[PDB]
């Protein structure tokens, strides 16, 4: 069995000792797998690119190509991980639950930056760094999570675009999952993430699609009843391409309950099995 | 050695014991308790 | 080497006194979410509320029908596949085989409150498929069944999550192992058809074939087995279903001027539009005219109104040259033809694939 | 772990014999998997579509269909080898690099015939075939290459720039009955991704032209973009239809949904999928060619 030793540091205030032991199935994501590690990797330090903090888009690549670990358990000077990588055979894998939405049997496991609100994470100000931890939702509800909140993004803009909104609605979007709903972002005040993380994924999207109905338009004209013409499909080609398996879906666990409890609720913690 | 004490202390340590029963239900485990008490302190006077 | 998952639910739609060990059975999803889905996914014209309608009815003939809403853990949660067969044997190609399952679980059953049951189920899938809330999202999958405990209308039953097939100890039986059985009429294997050697390594997927008309919609449940790649599946079936996949490209949808982009822009002496007036001052008399076009598509077939099939990969055999066996034996007080699959070894994430062409 | 055991063909010259056992830790291709095999379906000749040797786009969907298996350890006698593509625990697993560009950790491994210069391979005289290996480069180089192979398709019916240097890429089209059906697979899903909410997608092009200005991000997008930067100031855009039931449902939903799933299914239908992961431990960050790495199974 592969497992980390996380360095625990020196001359760490009681509280937070205290908060780190109440993370104790959480997931932890790695650079470069190996058996002795510093906190600077786990630390949102070592995330960010450019300089600047990092972003839904660049947060959606680096869980692709980073390896991802699972915390075992704290110690008062010592913090050790699993490895969920290639082939070591964790015994008694258990995670918590970070989504506000609910987990059966049968479900299987995959990670997304924090959306809906803000997200939740230990903050260290005696050394400097916070450890950002990310989230767990099921398969067959991360699909629709990311086209919700994107479109929600491009109606702020076209209220704002247009010189009238098209006001109109049906109520406010909500997400139910084993007969409860969510209802995310109720008012329209809270710009909080509106365009500071999300703010250029939409751009991408909000282009990829235009040259995308507007190509096979401008390509065959009877659909409906000086210029390169072929560095357009290729370039458009690639980029529908790039943009397709960075906004992948795979299942990265599952969870597998003997003797317990069926459903789990935000806060609990179940076992999982490998798959 | 008693002005110096600064609140003892003492501690209790039981177990409970369980029936194993079947029927489509989950199974019980054996259970253990860990529990602490303090001290309380008072003086007593007298004059002459 | 294997795995193990336990589940307690209601015995209205599973009942593993009769099913063999071995089967395969499957979990269902909460229905409170087929509203909230159906409410915002419906085509536009097409009623919303019909599948609520439907819905209600089947729980209004199932035991405890005062338990819906909360979801506490005390609802319906496990299926066999003999049962969809069943509730569907009317558009399998076997007939005779369709109509033997279908009467063998009525009997074997409480047989009384049965047959309602079975026809609720059944318009029950066809509202399902009328406002594309397709079924396919809403079936899981467990391994085959390997032990069972029940007492009254409520059962504990556990089975094998992935791996060998014969690596388990059911010690109870007999003996102490079980291999995989299913009713003759969803097995379908495609290779037979495509006409290819069958040879080596084979997978198994689960198809479900999709039709979509005015009052007139079918759902069937097939238990491939083939050797074709793992995406090489989708171009393979297609072939088969050539004649639903064009219907439903012209009976899918029931609720202008092109433009010359290119030739315009090759040619020059057209009326420009520089960004100096799109800055924002007075952007309405600058784009006055600067073409028209007329131009809109509102109604026309989607990727998701052609769909016709969804499938998802199960497990592998790599013994090869497999020799599966059919035959008759006693089920409950009647007879039906199975299918007995030896040494397949479970796995695959539940990943549906949609053969939308 | 599953192996298949390749029977070297009796009376091998030496120098042959010795050409095999440098290829190591190469992919091997089968049609039907199975322990025992022979030499005649790894060759070329088992590549042959009609008669003759196959075509770039015809080996494209040959690497789909057939199976996938790595070379191990070669005896004098016997050529072992282990599977891929189906789920089979192989510890310690070791491929070859062999295109010209070097990978890093956390690269997927993809896999496309021969584009560059003439393949090497093992070209044996005795037996008389000819066995060659496939290219194995990292997903972003893979997205690039195919996306210029089908421009070069649409033109008849090529520099790289890559860690700042180029290369060229030599693409054969001999045949046509693979080159329609490159077209076929791809205008079914520019089709297949409009709905009616592009209209509402369409008319924000002007406010990203207003936002192309002023933000300096923007204009990189702008300029890459031929289509929406040309129409943008040529097409007025009819300001706006209404909903049907606009009471209860979403009109934008499925064109940002639908798009997501014939976004994700292009790069595999077009090409070939990720096969592998690299990972090696106590080993270098960098692998130059001809070295070996440890890969994960995806």
């Amino acid at each position: 069995p592969f497992e980390i030793e996380v360095l625990l540091p020196g001359e760490l205030s009681p509280a937070e000792t205290s908060a780190l032991q109440k993370c104790e199935g959480k997931i932890i994501t790695f650079s470069t797998l190996r058996h002795r590690a510093s906190l600077v990797d786990i630390a949102l330090s070592s995330y960010y690119i450019n300089g600047a903090p990092p972003d839904t888009l660049s947060l959606l690549e680096a869980y692709r190509m980073r390896f991802a670990a699972v915390i075992t358990r704290v110690i008062p000077g010592k913090l050790l991980a699993h490895a969920i990588g290639v082939g070591t055979p964790t015994p008694g894998l258990f995670i918590q639950n970070t989504s506000p939405v609910d987990l059966c049997n049968g479900d299987y496991i995959c990670l997304l930056p924090p959306v809906f609100g803000s997200a939740d994470s230990i903050r260290l100000d005696s050394v400097g760094l916070e450890i950002v931890f990310p989230l767990t939702i099921p398969q067959t509800l991360m699909r629709e999570i990311i086209a919700k909140v994107v479109a929600r993004a491009v109606e702020r803009t076209a209220a704002g675009a247009q010189i009238l909104p098209h006001e109109v609605l049906r109520g406010a979007d909500v997400i139910c999952y084993n007969g409860r709903r969510y209802e995310l972002e109720t008012n329209l005040q809270h710009r909080d993430g509106s365009d500071a993380a999300i703010r250029t994924l939409v751009l991408n999207l909000m282009f990829s699609i235009n040259e995308g109905c507007l190509l096979l338009l401008a390509l065959i004209p009877t659909l409906l009843v000086r210029f390169p013409i072929y560095e357009t499909i290729s370039s458009w080609i690639s980029t529908s391409s790039r943009l397709g398996d960075t906004l992948g879906t795979r299942a990265i666990l599952r969870v597998c309950v003997f003797d317990g409890p069926s459903t789990v609720h935000p806060g609990d913690r179940t076992a999982v099995i490998q798959v | 050695e008693l002005a110096y004490v600064r609140d003892g202390v003492i501690q209790f340590e039981v177990q409970q014991p369980m029936i194993a029963r079947d029927g489509p239900h989950p199974v019980d485990q054996p259970v253990h308790n860990y529990m602490v008490k303090r001290i309380h302190k008072r003086s007593l006077s007298a004059a002459f | 080497t294997t795995q193990l998952i336990q589940q307690v639910s209601l015995t209205d739609f599973f009942r593993p006194d009769i099913e063999h060990a071995g089967s395969i059975v499957l979990i269902l999803r909460h229905p409170s979410d087929m509203i909230g889905e159906a409410n915002t996914l419906t085509q536009a014209g097409r009623d919303p509320d019909v599948l609520l309608e439907g819905l209600r009815n089947l729980f209004n003939a199932c035991t405890a029908p005062w338990t819906v809403g909360e979801g506490g853990g005390l609802r319906a949660y496990v299926t066999s596949l003999s049962f969809i067969a069943a509730c569907r044997a009317e558009e399998y190609t076997d007939k005779q085989a369709a109509d033997a399952n279908r009467t063998a679980i009525v009997s074997a059953y409480g047989c009384s409150r049965m047959e309602t049951r079975l026809i609720r189920f059944s318009e029950c899938l066809r509202a399902m498929v009328q406002c594309h809330v397709f079924p396919h999202r809403f079936i899981s999958f467990f391994g085959s069944l390997l032990e069972y405990t029940i007492q009254d209308n409520l059962c504990n039953i556990t089975a094998v999550a992935k791996g060998p097939q014969e690596a388990a100890r059911t010690d109870k039986t007999s003996t102490r192992r079980v291999t995989a059985n299913i009713p003759a009429c969803v097995f379908w294997d495609v290779d037979k058809d495509l006409h290819l050697s069958a040879d080596g390594l084979k997978h198994v997927f689960l198809v479900f074939v999709y039709t979509q008309r005015r009052q007139r919609e079918g759902v069937r449940l097939h238990l491939a087995l083939s050797q074709l790649n793992e995406q090489c599946f989708g171009r393979g079936i297609g072939f088969l279903l050539g004649r639903i996949r064009a219907e439903n490209a012209a009976w899918g949808t029931e609720g202008t001027r092109a433009l010359p982009l290119v030739q315009l822009s090759n040619d020059p002496t057209s009326p420009r539009c520089s960004i100096g007036e799109i800055t924002g001052v007075n952007w309405n008399l600058a784009r006055q005219r600067l073409y028209q076009w007329t131009g809109d598509f509102r109604g026309l077939p989607t990727q998701l109104s052609c769909m016709y099939a969804a499938y998802t990969l199960i497990g592998t055999i790599p013994s090869e040259s497999v020799r599966y066996t059919r035959r008759m034996e006693r089920f409950g007080g009647y007879n039906v033809p199975t299918i007995w699959l030896e040494g397949v070894v479970w796995g695959g994430t539940n990943t549906w694939n949609e053969c939308y062409y």
